[PDB]
RNA sequence: AAGAAAAUGUUUUU
RNA sequence: GGUGAAAUUCUUGGAUUUAUUGAAGACUAACUACUGCGAAAGCAUUUGCCAAGGACGUUUUCAUUAAUCAAGAACGAAAGUUAGGGGAUCGAAGAUGAUCAGAUACCGUCGUAGUCUUAACCAUAAACUAUGCCGACUAGGGAUCGGGUGGUGUUUUUUUAAUGACCCACUCGGCACCUUACGAGAAAUCAAAGUCUUUGGGUUCUGGGGGGAGUAUGGUCGCAAGGCUGAAACUUAAAGGAAUUG
């Protein structure tokens, strides 16, 4: 009765996307970002323009044929993060509240069993 | 008795092409003149005869090997890798 | 003097613990002296557990949770309030709050 | 006599006439007399072996490969040098290799390389350390040594030679389409100077 | 001054001190 | 200017030979053409879907299964086993503190031509009465117990076709076997078979696919 | 333009680097089984009516 | 969740 | 992309994102602890091989074979040096972008050496518990690691039972911890930093106000960087430790 995507969010840090793509993945559908919605170079992260990206990114689902997603959320992973950013769950708020249906939450944040040198050097940003 | 400190088998040099040229001229050389143990017969009977060829003077079998060793790094290495891919391809 | 009885780490009998990478500067800090602190946060609150259920397609979902162990430096985790300085004698206490 | 890297010479039987056709195989590092060199598409993964590059999974290391399929091997064929095979197309039939400089190059499917490096590797890293070393070595390969800078010499004889002080006079880097006579020095210099930086390029 | 690089300064005086040392005879 | 998905064409995935139900989903691609024909497109994607997804029964929503597009019949993309993994929020909240993990790993080949690479978990747990309050292994007996599941999944597997594993991982057989092989040892709680790779494919043989 | 009107069923506290709006626990009018937490800067007491561009805004703490 | 800048102050005397 | 904000940079030759594969090198997450082993530096994936070791048990053997140790040796983090290999990430130098009054700094993007490995050097760290090693004695308490003994012990199936895990009691050895201090200390604090003017169990090393100075010179080791040994002239009334109130 109803046909399944995948939203993948992925939430860093000073952006978001959310990109629905069909189940296998190869084939995309509207990847749509807050940095597409605002522009201040600053802003991407930000709750809204990610809600705003949200949004058209289901109206383009819903106007594609897709009606549910299987949400799989990721932040930075690696070696940097591992949080999700501040943008990622309000994406998914948007999504939901948008009409697509919502399926099988993952998350899917790249975790190393361990890693190479991290950035930044042994004493860190020293600001 | 010890005859030289330090130079070894570049002794021979004098104080000819700088310390450095033959303190290298030195580890190559040994290496390239060291007795190997054969693969094959189990003796440390394999000598280099010309650059790259390995013969022992037992069981006269020869082997391609390096310019001044048996066996190089290089070598081993690609030896791992062939045995981790043959072995994947017929398993 | 001494500040603290045994040291600003927890390592005796050991000589040297592997190193960890604070999340929040990236600052190299010993495994045993990181402020470790576990997150078990649920991946969707957004005061909008019940919005993600009605929308959702099964039945009692029984959503998951996100887990994250952060490692913090003694600089960046009193920057951000992880931990707050303690007078001598409240500093002897090892308890949770 | 002027190769750094020992031969092997492999004998096979002539499959349409009885006898014994000898080849002169250049030998990798590894393989020895009385050992069995097998030949062909189905041929095991054995180091010595002769297989076309498309029977070979990916990270492979071949020596003596051939541009094209019967050219009898044109790369990596100096001591120590070999190609590694970096991907395979299967339809369009086509090889990804790297090569010794580090190039890639996109080879037939059906060109045959033989596994492991070539023998004899390390060679350069001893210092010839004379002048009578060098002699012997260029002895045996051609007469291109010694070698005269081209300032050493008169106006007549080199674009370098002449003047008061021994100078190059004007820029030794010389454009690709320069004439013979003028391509004297560093031809089609993308940059001079001592290299400082990385090496692959994206 | 830090005594690291009050070490560093001394090291490089008696480094210049050498030289001139080996330079004179 | 250009609204690519209207020459896109849907495909819909008939998965499965014997989990519990054929249909997972859908697919699309771009319409078959002259130079790009969409059996080439397809036939190499993967899709991951939940085993509770699969069998209609939420006691599986962990357990994510992998199935790749083999072989295209009228809009129908026949798949097989790909491989399986547990769901990060599962492997997560099982690794707790105050407890020993044990991981074991094993290289087999199955009964017919798959190489496969399994990788089982155990957690230790403590007994009814235990007043210590870690229960940690002495990683003698974790030798042991690692020793006991490579058994284990050696026999399991290569005395079964890729199917017949498939078969056998779905009630999770192999867990509590190893729970009764282990329990001379340790209690160990929470015996798992975490994941599940495929390494080696044998020649296509659409043959042994067509047993759906 | 988007209509949606709310009514405030408890304060939270006062908010902002001076103190300047106060967060609110705040009901929607139609379907009243929905509350958002929302930040107003004027003078605001319990059972209050407000008028919202969006619906959907989580209002945050100012730092 | 986080949030821009801030170098300097003669000697002796209390 | 990046930041508090920027900018350098990439990008309709399709950047970022997604999917399927593959390769290379590093590393060994979570489990991971006031937990374990080692002489220290250190050591965290599986399995195999090789030798090694502590604790315990012992109605086994030898019988003083022992403790600490100038001279003398083995090992010795990282960085650094030489020659090969390898070079994914990070990244002294360096190149750029911004900030600044200046900013060849913090911040940002690259990036050589290095980071990894073999064969050699180097022999230094806030190499720290800033607490030499061996021995005896002097409080209370609960945990925990390894071994052993005992129990009408709980749970597990073999077929009565027994190994396994677990509970309780005892004991040896260990990393530690809590309380109080008879006592000690300038105090912070200390079960050793106690058994100390009521001063002696054995032994090694080191210091004699702060600088000059780990410098000059000599020797010695090292390829080098440097290591070890190591002054004085001269100058100075303080420098320093702990704690108290502002
Ligand atoms: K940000
Ligand atoms: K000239
Ligand atoms: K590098
Ligand atoms: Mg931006
Ligand atoms: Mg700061
Ligand atoms: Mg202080
Ligand atoms: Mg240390
Ligand atoms: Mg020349
Ligand atoms: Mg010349
Ligand atoms: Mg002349
Ligand atoms: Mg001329
Ligand atoms: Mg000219
Ligand atoms: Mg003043
Ligand atoms: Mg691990
Ligand atoms: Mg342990
Ligand atoms: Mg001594
Ligand atoms: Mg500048
Ligand atoms: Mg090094
Ligand atoms: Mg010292
Ligand atoms: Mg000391
Ligand atoms: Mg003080
Ligand atoms: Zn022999
Ligand atoms: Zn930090």
């Amino acid at each position: 009765s109803q046909v399944f995507g995948v939203a993948r969010i992925y939430a860093s840090f000073n952006d978001t996307f959310v990109h629905v793509t069909d189940l296998s993945g190869k084939e995309t559908i509207a990847r749509v970002t807050g940095g597409m919605k605002v522009k201040a170079d600053r802003d991407e992260s930000s709750p809204y323009a990610a809600m705003l990206a949200a949004q058209d990114v289901a109206a383009k689902c819903k106007e594609v044929g897709i009606t549910a997603v299987h949400v799989k959320i990721r932040a930075t992973g690696g070696t940097r993060t591992k949080t999700p950013g501040p943008g990622g769950q309000a994406a998914l708020r948007a999504l939901a509240r948008s009409g697509l249906r919502i399926g099988r939450i993952e998350d899917v944040t790249p975790v190393p069993s361990d890693s190479t040198r991290k950035k930044g050097g042994r004493r860190g940003r020293r600001l | 008795a010890k005859r030289t400190k330090k130079v070894g088998i570049t002794g021979k040099y004098g104080v000819r092409y700088g310390s450095s040229l033959r303190r290298q001229v030195k580890k190559l050389e040994i290496q390239q003149h060291a007795r190997y143990d054969c693969s094959f017969c189990g003796k440390k009977t394999v000598k280099r005869g010309a650059a790259g060829i390995w013969t022992c003077s037992c069981c006269k079998k020869t082997v391609a090997g390096g310019a001044y060793t048996v066996s190089t790094a290089a070598a081993a290495t690609v030896r791992s890798t062939i045995r981790r891919l043959r072995e994947m391809v017929e398993a | 003097p001494k500040k603290r009885a045994s040291n600003g780490r927890n390592k005796k009998g050991r000589g040297h613990v592997k190193p960890v990478r604070c999340v929040n500067c990236s600052k190299s800090i010993p495994k045993d002296k990181a402020i470790k602190r576990m997150a078990i946060r649920n991946i969707v609150e957004a005061a909008a557990v019940r919005d993600l259920s009605e929308a959702s397609v099964y039945p009692e979902y029984a959503l998951p949770k996100t887990y994250n162990k952060l490692h913090y430096c003694v600089s960046c985790a009193i920057h951000a309030r992880i931990v707050r300085v303690r007078s001598r004698e409240d500093r002897k206490n090892r308890a949770p709050p | 006599s002027g190769r750094g890297a020992p031969l092997a010479k492999v004998v096979f039987r002539d499959p349409y006439k009885y006898r014994l056709r000898e080849e002169i195989f250049i030998a990798n590092e590894g393989v020895h007399t009385g050992q069995f060199i097998y030949a062909g598409k189905k041929a095991s993964l054995n180091v010595g072996n002769v297989l076309p590059l498309g029977s070979v999974p990916e990270g492979t290391i071949v020596s003596n490969v051939e541009e094209k399929p019967g050219d009898r091997g044109a790369l990596a064929r100096a001591s120590g040098n070999y190609v590694i095979i970096i991907g395979h197309n299967p339809d369009e039939n086509k090889t990804r290799v790297r090569l010794p400089s580090g190039a890639k190059k996109v080879i037939s499917s059906d060109a045959r390389g033989v596994i492991g490096v070539i023998a004899g590797g390390g060679r350069v890293d001893k210092p010839l350390l004379k002048a009578g070393r060098a002699f012997h070595k260029y002895r045996l390969k051609r007469n291109s040594w010694p070698k005269t800078r081209g300032v050493a010499m008169n106006p007549v004889d080199h674009p370098h030679g002449g003047g008061n002080h021994q100078h190059i006079g004007k820029a030794s880097t010389i454009s690709r389409g320069a004439v013979s006579g003028q391509k004297a020095g560093l031809i089609a210099a993308r940059r001079t100077g001592l290299l400082r930086g990385s090496q692959k390029t994206q | 001054m830090r005594a690291k690089w009050r070490k560093k300064r001394t090291r490089r005086l008696k480094r210049k001190r050498r030289k001139v040392r080996a330079r004179s005879k | 200017v250009v609204d690519p998905f209207t020459r896109k064409e849907w495909f819909d995935i008939k998965a499965p030979s014997t989990f519990e139900n054929r249909n997972v989903g859908k697919t699309l691609v771009n319409k078959s053409t002259g130079l790009k024909s969409a059996s080439d497109a397809l036939k190499g994607r993967v899709v991951e879907v939940c085993l509770a997804d699969l069998q209609g029964s939420e006691d599986h929503s962990f357990r994510k299964i992998k199935l790749r597009v083999d072989e295209v019949q009228g809009k129908n993309l026949l798949t097989n086993f790909h491989g399986m993994d547990f769901t990060t929020d599962k492997l997560r909240s099982m690794v707790r503190k105050w407890q020993t993990l044990i991981e074991a790993n094993v290289t087999v080949k199955t009964s017919d031509d798959y190489v496969l690479r399994i990788f089982a978990i155990a957690f230790t747990r403590k007994q009814a009465n235990q007043v210590k309050r870690h229960s940690y292994a002495q990683s003698s007996h974790i030798r042991a117990i690692r020793k006991v599941i490579s058994e284990i999944l050696t026999k399991e597997v290569q005395g079964s076709t890729l199917a017949q594993l498939t078969s056998k991982l779905i009630p999770e057989v192999i867990n509590k076997e190893i729970e009764n092989a282990t329990k001379d040892i340790f209690p160990l709680q929470n015996i798992h078979v975490r994941k599940v790779k495929l390494l080696k494919q044998p020649k296509f043989d659409v043959g042994a696919l067509m047993a759906l | 333009t988007p209509v949606t009107l709310a009514k405030v069923i408890k304060v939270l506290g006062r908010t902002g680097s001076r103190g300047g709006v106060t967060q609110v626990r705040v009901e929607f009018l139609e379907d009243t089984s929905r509350t958002i937490v929302r930040n107003v800067k004027g003078p605001v007491r319990e059972n209050d009516i407000l008028v919202l561009m969006e619906s959907e805004r989580e209002a945050r703490r100012l730092r």
